[PDB]
C-alpha cells in the first residue's frame, strides 16, 4: 500500500460504480413505476395511446442506460492499486450520474403520469408532456455528462 | 412548504380541478342567463359556457329543468369521480370523505321512502350517485335500524358513525330518520375534521378545517331551528346532534341545545360574530350559500391546496343550484326571483 | 401573382360583403367553397340565443343530433357506415358547387325527424323483446340446473350479477346468522343488460329458506340488487314441464325478435348508405348559418353586412368567384366586395408548401407570428434540422435517419392516401424535417468523424506518433498539419481524446448558439424596421445588441482568435477564456495572460459599455414615450425586458452548452454500446464466434436504432426546438398573432 | 417516530462518548481539525463537484415536476398554456447547467498532488474551497429550482385562469431564478483562488 | 409480412457493416487491430465476421423473398 494508493482506495471507485447503477436504476423505477399506474389508469379508456404513452417508461429507462455507461465506465477503472484520488474520482462519478438520474427519474415519472392522464383528454397535450420529459431526462444527462468527465482524470497524470 | 411535496401527487388533480374552476360561470354569464327566454336560449347561452354540448342529445321538447339539472349535477359528479380516478393516497381518503356526506344523504332518502312505501325505483332515483355504495337500494327492505345496520351498513364506510343511533326505539319514523341522519352528519363531520387535523397538510388543512367549521355551524343552526318547529326535545338529545367541530362549538352549540325558540337561536349567534345577521333579516338559506361561496372563494386563493377539490365541488354544486334556480324562473315563468343566483366568481 | 408568404405573413385585406338576403344562403356556401375568407364577429355583442340566424342553427342542431343517434344505432348495432362524398364538393380546390336547395334541407330536416321517431319506436320494441328473450333464457337456465342445485315456496332462486353475489351473499349470511344455504352456479355466457347494453357475467344463485316471512325477506333482499327472481317447483318432472313451456315461449320470442330485428337493420341499412351525405350536407349549413350569424343584417334594407380577412393576393380571385356566383344566379346586385382600411389585427398567414409545413408548424406551435413579422419557420428549416444534428453527430445513426426519412418522402403519396396514427402521423408530416436532420447528422459526424462511434481514416492525419515505442508505452504524436475536414482520426480511443473534444464542441456550442442568437436579433432590428420602429431600434436593438456583443461575442471572438494563434511557437501562455471572462466582471483590469495586446483596455471598455448599455435599453425607450398613466405600464414592461434580455444572454449562452452535451453523449454512448454488444463478438471465434457475431450485431444493430436513433434522436430533436422557441425566437418572436382560419368546407368525420 | 427515536439516540451517543473523553482526559482525541487536515483533500474536491451538479439537478427536476405537473393539469382546459409557461421549465433546468458548469470549472483543478505535496495548506485549500462551493452552488440551485417550480405552477395556473396574469407571475420567476445565479457567482468566487491540486 | 421486412432491414443492415468490418479487419486498420487490447489477429476476425456478415446475407435473401411473395 503506498501513500497515493491505499488498500481502501477501491472501496469508494467500486462504491460510485456501483451507486451510479443503483441510484439511476431507484430513479427509473420509480419513472417507470408512476408513469405505468398512468399509462394503465388511461388506457383503460384510451388504449390506442397505450403504445406513444409509453415515452415516459422510455425515458427513465435512458436514466438507467446512463448509469449503466457510467458504471461499466468506473468498473475498467477500478484495480487493486489504484490511486485514492482515482477512487474519489470514481466515487464523484457515481454519486453524480446516480443522483442526477435519481432527479431525473422522479421528475420523468411525476411529469409522465400527469401528462399521459392529460393526454386522454387533450392530445395536444402529448407535446408539452415529451417537451417537459425531455428536460426531466436531460438533468441525468448533466450528471452523466459530469460523472464521464470526471472518469477522464480518475486514471490520468496518476501514480 | 405547501409547493414541495404536493405535486408529486395532486400536481394533475389541482391543475385539473382549478382549470374547472376556470370553468364556474361568472355574474355576467349568469345575467347572460337571466336573459334567455326560454330553456332552448338558456342551453344555446350555456353552450358557450364550459358546461358545452352536455345538453347536445336532448330534443327540444325534451328540456326541461329537472331535466337540466340532472345533466348538470351528473357533468360535476362525472368531473368529481375522475378526479377522483387520478388520485391516491390521502387524496383518495378525502374525496371518499367528500362521498361520506352523500351517503349519509343517501341512507336517510332511502329509508325515509322504505316507511313511506314509495317505490324503490324512485326512491333509487332520486338518491345522490356520488353518495351511492353497493348496498344502498337494499335499505329499501327493513325499517329498523337494527336490521339495517346489522345487514347492511356495517360493511359500509358509515359503519363507525353509527355509535350513537342505536338509543332511539325499534321502531321507526320520519322523526328519526331526521334524528339517524343528524347524528350521522355529526359523526361523519368529526371524523372528517379528524382525518383532515391529523393526515391533510397545511394550507389545505386550515381551509377544510374552516369549511368543515362552516358546514357543522350550518347544521348546528338548521338542526335548532328544525327542533324549534317540533314541540319540544331534550336539549342533551339536541347536543347530540350537533357537531363539535364549528366555530360554534362548544359555548354556542350548548345555547343552540338548549335552545327553545327562534329568539333563542338569535341569542346563541348573536355571540359567534361571523353569523349575526343570518337570522337578523333575508333568507337564511341564502345567508349560508353566500356564506359558503366566499369560503370556497377564499380556499381557491390558496394553492398547493386539496382543499380546492371541496371548494371547487361545493362552488359548482352552487352554481348547478343557480342554474337549476335561473331554469326555473325561465320555465315557470317567474322571473321576479331570477336574480337570486347567488354569485362569487 | 399570389405573393410568398414565408418570410413573412401573407398582406391581408379587410373586406366588406353587403350580401343581398335573397341570396345569402349562397352567398355563404360560395365562400365556404373558396376557403380564403377569415369572418368577423360583427355581432360579438348579441348574445348567442339573441342572434339573427338562431333558430335555422338550432333546426341543423336538431338534424345533427338525430344523425347522431343514427350513427349511435348503427355502431351498437354491427352496421358499417358507408363513407363517401370525399370528391364530391372537391374541397380545398377553390372552385364552386352548386348548393343544396332550401327545399333540399327542409326534406333533410323532415325525413330526419321520421327516422328518428320510427326508430325510437323500432328500438324501444327491439328492447323490450331482448329483455323479454333474456329473461327467459335466464329462467331456462335456472330450470336446467342439475337437481343437486335445489337439493338443500321452500327456497329463494335467481340470477345475479357476479359482482353482486358476494355482497348477496353476505347480506343473506348477516341477516340469517349461520342459518343460510347461499349455492350459487356460474352462467359461462354473459347476459346483456339492454338498459346499458352491457355484457354482465351472472350466476344463478338458490338460496335455502322455511320462514315465510325469512323467505320475503331474502327475495326483498335480492331484488334491491340487480337479481332476477324466478319460480321454480323443485320437482324434476314440474321443473322439466317448466323447461319445456319457457323452450315454447322462447321459440316463439325468437321468431319475433328476428322479425322486429330484421325491419330495424333494414332501416338502419337504408339509413347507412345516405347518411353521411346528409351529415356533411347539414353540417356544412349549418356551418353557413354560423358564418352569417356573424354578419349584421340591416333590418332597415336587405342585406347583410360581412367582414371578412383575405389575402390581399387572393382578393381579385375571391371577386371572380363571386362574379362567377352571379352569373350562376342572373340577378343583379349591387357591389358586393368593398375593401375596407380598419385598424384591426389582420390574421397571420403562411404559405407553406410540403416542405416548409413541418418547419412552419413547428415554430407555429410555440405561437403565431404578429401580423407580417419575421417568420421563424424560414430559417428553422435549416436551423432545426442542423443544431439537432450538432447533437447528434454520427454518420451512422444520420445515415439509418436519413433512410427513414426517405422511407416516407419517397412513399409520401401512398401514406398520405392511407390513414396514420398520431405519432406516425407527426413522423410523416416531419418526413423532411426528418431528412433533413438525418443528412446534417452525417455533414456533423463526418467533421466529428463519428460512424457508428468509429472513426474515418480519409485524409492523412495531421498527428505523427514516435517512430518506434514499445508495448504500453504511453506515446504522444508530435503534430506535423491540420486535418483538412472533420476531426482528426488522430485521437481516436486515446487516453486525451476526450479533453479535445469536450473543448472543441463546448467552443463550437457557444459559438454557434452565438451566431444564432445574433441571426434571430437581426431578424428583430428587421421587424422594428419593417414597422417603423425607429424607437424600439434605438432604445431596444441597439442597446441589447451592443450588450450581447461586448461579452459573449468578445468572448467568440476571442475563442476563434485563441484558434488562431500559436501560442507554444509564440512562447505566450495560452490564456484561460472562462477565467478571462469571470474576470471581465469579478476583477476588472486583472489579466492573468495577456490574449492580445491591450486586453484589459478594451475588456474594460466593453464591460463599461454593458454597464451602460443596461440603463440605454431600461430607460430610453419608456422616456421616450413619457417625452413623446400608460407611462407606468411602458416602465414596467422595459423594466422586465431588460432584466429578462440580461439574464438571457447568459441562460442561453449556458444552454447552447446543451450541443455539446447531448452530442458528447451520444458519442460516449453509441462507443459503449459497440464496446458491449459488437466488440466482444470479435473475441471469439469458430461456429460460437459466427453465432456470437450475428446476435451481438442484431442487439447492437437493435439498440442502435431505438436508443441512439429514435430514442436520442427525439430528445435531440426536442432540445433543437427549445433552442429555436427560447433562445432563437426570444430574440425577435414577439408572437400572439391572429391564426389565419378561414371559412372552409372540410368532409366532418362522425 | 423510528427517525426521531434514531436522532436522539445518536445525540446522546455523541454526548455520552464526547463527555466519556472528556472527562477521562482525552477531550482533544475527538480532533476535528485532524481529521481535516488527514483526509484527503480530493474527497472534499470530489464530494463538491458531484453534490453540486447532483443538487443542481436535483432542484431543477423538482422545479421541472412542480411546474409540470400544473402545466398538464392546467393544460386540460387551456393547453394554450404549455408552450408559454414552458419558459418556466427552462429557469428550472438552468440552474443544473449552471451546476454543471461549476463542476467543470472545478474538474479543471481536479489535478494529482504529488505525496509529500499532498496535505499542504494548497491543497487543503483546494480541497475546502471546492467542497464549500459545490455545496454551496448545490443548494443554492436546490433552493432555485425547487422555488422557481414552485413559481411555475403558480404561473401556469394563473395562465389558464387568464392569460395576462402569466406575464405578472413570470416576473416572481425571474425573481427566484436569480438566486442560482447569485449562488454560481458566489461559488466562482470561492473557487476563485483555489488552484490544481500540486 | 411485417416480420420479414424488419428482418431483411436488419439482415441488409448487417450485411453492408459487417462485410465493412471484416474488410477492415482484414486490412489490419488501425481503429480495429490498432490497440494492444483489440483481437490480436485480423484476417481471423476477418473471417468471423465475413461468416457472419454471410449469415446475415442467407437472411436478407430469404426474408426479401418473403416479402416478394
Amino acid at each position: 500500500m503506498t501513500e497515493l494508493c491505499p488498500v481502501y482506495a477501491p472501496f469508494f471507485g467500486a462504491i460510485g460504480c456501483a451507486s451510479a447503477i443503483i441510484f439511476t436504476s431507484l430513479g427509473a423505477a420509480y419513472g417507470t413505476a408512476k408513469s405505468g399506474v398512468g399509462i394503465c389508469a388511461t388506457c383503460v379508456l384510451r388504449p390506442d395511446l397505450l403504445f406513444k404513452n409509453i415515452v415516459p417508461v422510455i425515458m427513465a429507462g435512458i436514466i438507467a442506460i446512463y448509469g449503466l455507461v457510467v458504471s461499466v465506465l468506473v468498473c475498467y477503472s477500478l484495480g487493486q492499486k489504484q490511486a485514492l484520488y482515482t477512487g474519489f474520482i470514481q466515487l464523484g462519478a457515481g454519486l453524480s450520474v446516480g443522483l442526477s438520474g435519481l432527479a431525473a427519474g422522479f421528475a420523468i415519472g411525476i411529469v409522465g403520469d400527469a401528462g399521459v392522464r392529460g393526454s386522454s383528454q387533450q392530445p395536444r397535450l402529448f407535446v408539452g408532456m415529451i417537451l417537459i420529459l425531455i428536460f426531466a431526462e436531460v438533468l441525468g444527462l448533466y450528471g452523466l455528462i459530469v460523472a464521464l468527465l470526471l472518469n477522464s482524470r480518475a486514471t490520468q497524470d496518476v501514480v | 412548504m405547501e409547493g414541495v411535496y404536493f405535486n408529486i401527487d395532486n400536481g394533475f388533480i389541482e391543475g385539473v380541478v382549478r382549470g374547472y374552476r376556470n370553468g364556474l360561470l361568472s355574474n355576467n354569464q349568469y345575467i347572460n342567463l337571466t336573459q334567455c327566454d326560454t330553456l332552448e336560449d338558456l342551453k344555446l347561452q350555456l353552450s358557450s359556457t364550459d358546461y358545452g354540448n352536455f345538453l347536445s342529445s336532448v330534443s327540444s321538447e325534451s328540456l326541461t329543468t329537472s331535466l337540466i339539472q340532472e345533466y348538470a349535477s351528473s357533468k360535476l359528479y362525472h368531473e368529481f369521480n375522475y378526479i377522483r380516478d387520478q388520485s391516491s393516497g390521502s387524496t383518495r381518503k378525502f374525496m371518499d370523505y367528500i362521498t361520506y356526506g352523500y351517503m349519509i344523504d343517501n341512507v336517510a332518502l332511502m329509508i325515509t321512502g322504505t316507511i313511506h312505501d314509495r317505490d324503490k325505483g324512485e326512491i333509487l332515483q332520486r338518491c345522490h350517485p356520488l353518495g351511492w355504495f353497493d348496498t344502498l337500494p337494499t335499505l329499501s327492505v327493513a325499517t329498523d335500524l337494527e336490521s339495517l345496520y346489522e345487514t347492511v351498513l356495517v360493511d359500509t364506510p358509515l359503519a363507525p358513525y353509527f355509535k350513537n343511533c342505536f338509543d332511539t326505539a325499534e321502531e321507526l319514523d320520519d322523526m328519526n330518520i331526521e334524528i339517524i341522519r343528524n347524528k350521522l352528519y355529526k359523526a361523519y363531520l368529526e371524523d372528517f375534521y379528524n382525518f383532515v387535523t391529523e393526515e391533510i397538510p397545511e394550507p389545505a388543512k386550515e381551509c377544510m378545517q374552516t369549511l368543515l367549521g362552516f358546514e357543522a355551524d350550518r347544521r348546528s343552526i338548521n338542526i335548532a331551528l328544525n327542533s324549534l318547529q317540533s314541540s319540544d326535545i331534550d336539549p342533551d338529545l339536541k347536543s347530540d346532534l350537533l357537531p363539535n367541530i364549528g366555530k360554534l362549538y362548544p359555548l354556542a352549540t350548548f345555547h343552540l341545545a338548549q335552545a327553545q325558540d327562534f329568539e333563542g337561536v338569535r341569542a346563541a349567534l348573536a355571540n359567534v360574530y361571523e353569523y349575526r345577521g343570518f337570522l337578523e333579516t333575508g333568507n337564511l338559506e341564502d345567508h349560508f350559500y353566500q356564506l359558503e361561496m366566499e369560503l370556497c372563494r377564499d380556499a381557491f386563493t390558496q394553492q398547493f391546496a386539496i382543499s380546492t377539490v371541496w371548494a371547487w365541488m361545493k362552488s359548482k354544486e352552487q352554481e348547478v343550484r343557480n342554474i337549476t334556480w335561473i331554469a326555473e324562473c325561465i320555465a315557470q315563468n317567474q322571473r321576479e326571483r331570477i336574480n337570486n343566483y347567488i354569485s362569487v366568481y | 401573382e399570389k405573393e410568398e408568404a414565408i418570410f413573412r405573413s401573407a398582406e391581408m385585406a379587410l373586406v366588406q360583403f353587403y350580401i343581398p338576403q335573397e341570396i345569402s344562403r349562397d352567398s355563404a356556401y360560395t365562400l365556404g367553397q373558396l376557403g380564403l375568407v377569415q369572418f368577423r364577429d360583427l355581432n360579438s355583442k348579441v348574445r348567442a340565443f339573441q342572434r339573427t340566424f338562431v333558430n335555422e342553427i338550432r333546426r341543423l342542431d336538431n338534424v345533427e343530433r338525430q344523425y347522431r343517434y343514427f350513427y349511435s344505432l348503427l355502431k351498437k348495432h354491427d352496421i358499417k357506415l358507408y363513407e363517401g362524398d370525399t370528391d364530391k364538393y372537391l374541397d380545398g380546390s377553390g372552385e364552386l358547387y352548386v348548393p343544396p336547395s332550401g327545399s333540399v334541407i327542409d326534406d333533410y330536416v323532415r325525413n330526419a325527424s321520421y327516422l328518428e321517431e320510427r326508430l325510437i319506436q323500432m328500438e324501444d320494441a327491439t328492447d323490450q323483446i331482448e329483455v323479454q328473450k333474456n329473461d327467459l333464457e335466464q329462467y331456462r337456465f335456472i330450470l336446467q340446473s342439475g337437481d343437486e342445485f335445489f337439493l338443500k315456496v321452500n327456497y329463494v332462486t335467481g340470477v345475479i350479477a357476479r359482482d353482486k353475489v358476494a355482497t348477496l351473499e353476505q347480506i343473506l349470511w348477516r341477516v340469517l346468522r349461520g342459518n343460510l344455504f347461499f349455492k350459487t352456479v356460474e352462467i359461462e355466457q354473459p347476459v346483456y343488460d339492454v338498459k346499458t347494453r352491457e355484457y354482465k357475467h351472472k350466476n344463478a344463485f338458490i338460496v335455502f329458506s322455511h320462514g315465510d316471512l325469512i323467505i320475503k325477506r331474502i327475495r326483498k333482499i335480492a331484488e334491491s340488487l340487480d337479481a332476477n327472481l324466478y319460480d321454480v317447483d323443485s320437482s324434476n318432472e314440474g321443473r322439466s314441464q317448466q323447461l319445456a313451456k319457457v323452450n315454447k315461449n322462447l321459440s316463439d320470442l325468437y321468431t319475433v325478435l328476428k322479425t322486429t330485428s330484421t325491419t330495424l337493420e333494414s332501416e338502419l341499412y337504408a339509413i347507412a348508405k345516405e347518411l353521411d351525405s346528409w351529415f356533411q350536407d347539414v353540417t356544412r349549413e349549418k356551418a353557413i348559418f354560423e358564418i352569417l350569424n356573424k354578419s349584421n343584417y340591416d333590418t332597415n334594407r336587405k342585406i347583410l353586412i360581412a367582414e371578412g380577412w383575405i389575402p390581399r393576393d387572393e382578393l381579385a380571385t375571391l371577386q371572380a368567384r363571386l362574379g362567377e356566383m352571379i352569373a350562376r344566379l342572373g340577378i343583379d346586385v349591387p357591389s358586393i366586395i368593398q375593401v375596407l382600411d380598419t385598424n384591426h389585427t389582420p390574421p397571420t398567414f403562411h404559405r407553406t408548401n410540403k416542405f416548409t409545413a413541418g418547419f412552419q408548424s413547428i415554430c407555429d406551435c410555440y405561437g403565431i407570428a404578429q401580423y407580417r413579422e419575421i417568420n421563424a419557420g424560414l430559417p428553422t428549416i435549416v436551423t432545426f434540422p442542423f443544431m439537432f444534428a450538432i447533437m447528434f453527430g454520427d454518420m451512422g445513426h444520420g445515415f439509418l435517419m436519413t433512410l427513414a426519412a426517405l422511407s416516407l418522402v419517397l412513399n409520401e403519396k401512398k401514406i398520405n392516401k392511407m390513414k396514420r396514427g398520431e405519432i406516425f402521423d407527426m413522423a410523416f408530416t416531419g418526413r423532411y424535417i426528418i431528412l433533413l436532420m438525418g443528412v446534417f447528422s452525417m455533414y456533423t459526424g463526418f467533421l466529428y468523424n463519428d460512424i457508428f462511434s468509429k472513426t474515418m481514416t480519409i485524409f492523412k492525419s495531421g498527428w505523427k506518433w514516435p517512430d518506434h515505442w514499445k508495448k504500453g508505452e504511453s506515446i504522444t504524436a508530435t503534430s506535423v498539419g491540420t486535418y483538412p475536414i472533420g476531426l482528426d482520426w488522430a485521437w481516436h480511443g486515446t487516453e486525451n481524446a476526450l479533453l479535445f473534444s469536450n473543448s472543441y464542441k463546448m467552443k463550437l456550442s457557444i459559438l454557434m448558439g452565438f451566431i444564432h442568437m445574433t441571426y434571430s436579433y437581426f431578424f428583430s432590428l428587421a421587424n422594428h424596421l419593417y414597422f417603423n420602429s425607429m424607437i424600439d431600434i434605438i432604445g431596444n436593438f441597439i442597446p441589447g445588441l451592443l450588450f450581447m456583443q461586448g461579452i459573449f461575442g468578445y468572448l467568440s471572438v476571442c475563442i476563434v482568435y485563441k484558434w488562431a494563434v500559436d501560442w507554444v511557437k509564440d512562447g505566450k501562455p495560452a490564456p484561460g477564456l472562462l477565467n478571462m471572462l469571470i474576470n471581465m466582471f469579478l476583477s476588472p483590469g486583472t489579466i492573468d495572460d495577456e490574449l492580445y495586446p491591450h486586453q484589459a483596455k478594451v475588456q474594460v471598455f466593453l464591460l463599461l459599455m454593458a454597464l451602460v448599455c443596461i440603463p440605454w435599453l431600461l430607460l430610453v425607450k419608456p422616456l421616450h414615450f413619457k417625452f413623446t398613466e400608460d407611462f407606468g405600464d411602458i416602465m414596467i414592461h422595459q423594466v422586465i425586458h431588460t432584466i429578462e434580455f440580461c439574464l438571457n444572454c447568459v441562460s442561453h449562452t449556458a444552454s447552447y452548452l446543451r450541443l455539446w452535451a447531448l452530442s458528447l453523449a451520444h458519442a460516449q454512448l453509441s462507443s459503449v454500446l459497440w464496446t458491449m454488444t459488437i466488440q466482444i463478438a470479435f473475441g471469439f471465434r469458430g461456429f460460437v464466434g459466427v453465432f456470437m457475431t450475428v446476435a451481438l450485431f442484431a442487439m447492437w444493430f437493435a439498440l442502435t436504432c431505438a436508443v441512439l436513433v429514435l430514442m436520442e434522436g427525439t430528445s435531440a430533436m426536442l432540445h433543437s426546438l427549445r433552442l429555436h422557441w427560447v433562445e432563437s425566437m426570444s430574440k425577435f418572436f414577439v408572437g400572439e398573432g391572429l391564426p389565419y382560419e378561414p371559412f372552409a368546407f372540410e368532409y366532418k368525420d362522425m | 417516530s423510528f427517525s426521531h427515536f434514531l436522532y436522539y439516540l445518536v445525540l446522546i451517543v455523541v454526548i455520552v462518548y464526547g463527555l466519556y473523553k472528556l472527562f477521562t482526559g482525552h477531550g482533544s482525541d475527538i480532533n476535528f481539525g485532524k481529521f481535516l487536515l488527514r483526509t484527503s483533500p480530493y474527497m472534499w474536491a470530489n464530494l463538491g463537484i458531484a453534490l453540486c451538479v447532483g443538487l443542481s439537478v436535483v432542484g431543477a427536476a423538482w422545479g421541472i415536476f412542480i411546474t409540470g405537473s400544473s402545466m398538464i393539469g392546467a393544460g386540460v382546459r387551456a393547453p394554450r398554456i404549455t408552450t408559454k409557461n414552458l419558459i418556466s421549465i427552462i429557469f428550472c433546468e438552468v440552474v443544473a447547467i449552471y451546476g454543471l458548469i461549476i463542476a467543470i470549472v472545478f474538474s479543471s483543478k481536479l489535478t494529482v498532488a504529488t505525496a509529500e505535496n499532498m496535505y499542504s495548506k494548497s491543497n487543503l485549500y483546494t480541497g475546502y474551497s471546492l467542497f464549500w462551493a459545490g455545496i454551496t452552488v448545490g443548494a443554492s440551485n436546490l433552493i432555485c429550482g425547487i422555488a422557481v417550480g414552485i413559481t411555475g405552477a403558480t404561473a401556469a395556473i394563473s395562465d389558464a385562469a387568464d392569460s395576462a396574469l402569466f406575464v405578472k407571475i413570470l416576473v416572481i420567476e425571474i425573481f427566484g431564478s436569480i438566486l442560482g445565479l447569485l449562488g454560481l457567482i458566489v461559488g466562482l468566487l470561492m473557487a476563485g483562488k483555489a488552484s490544481e491540486f500540486q | 409480412t411485417g416480420k420479414a421486412w424488419c428482418c431483411t432491414v436488419l439482415s441488409a443492415f448487417g450485411v453492408v457493416i459487417l462485410s465493412v468490418i471484416a474488410h477492415l479487419f482484414n486490412t489490419n486498420h488501425e481503429s480495429f487491430v490498432g490497440s494492444i487490447n483489440d483481437p490480436e489477429d485480423g484476417p481471423a476476425v476477418a473471417h468471423t465476421v465475413y461468416l457472419a456478415a454471410l449469415v446475415y446475407l442467407v437472411f436478407f435473401v430469404f426474408c426479401g423473398f418473403q416479402v416478394y411473395l
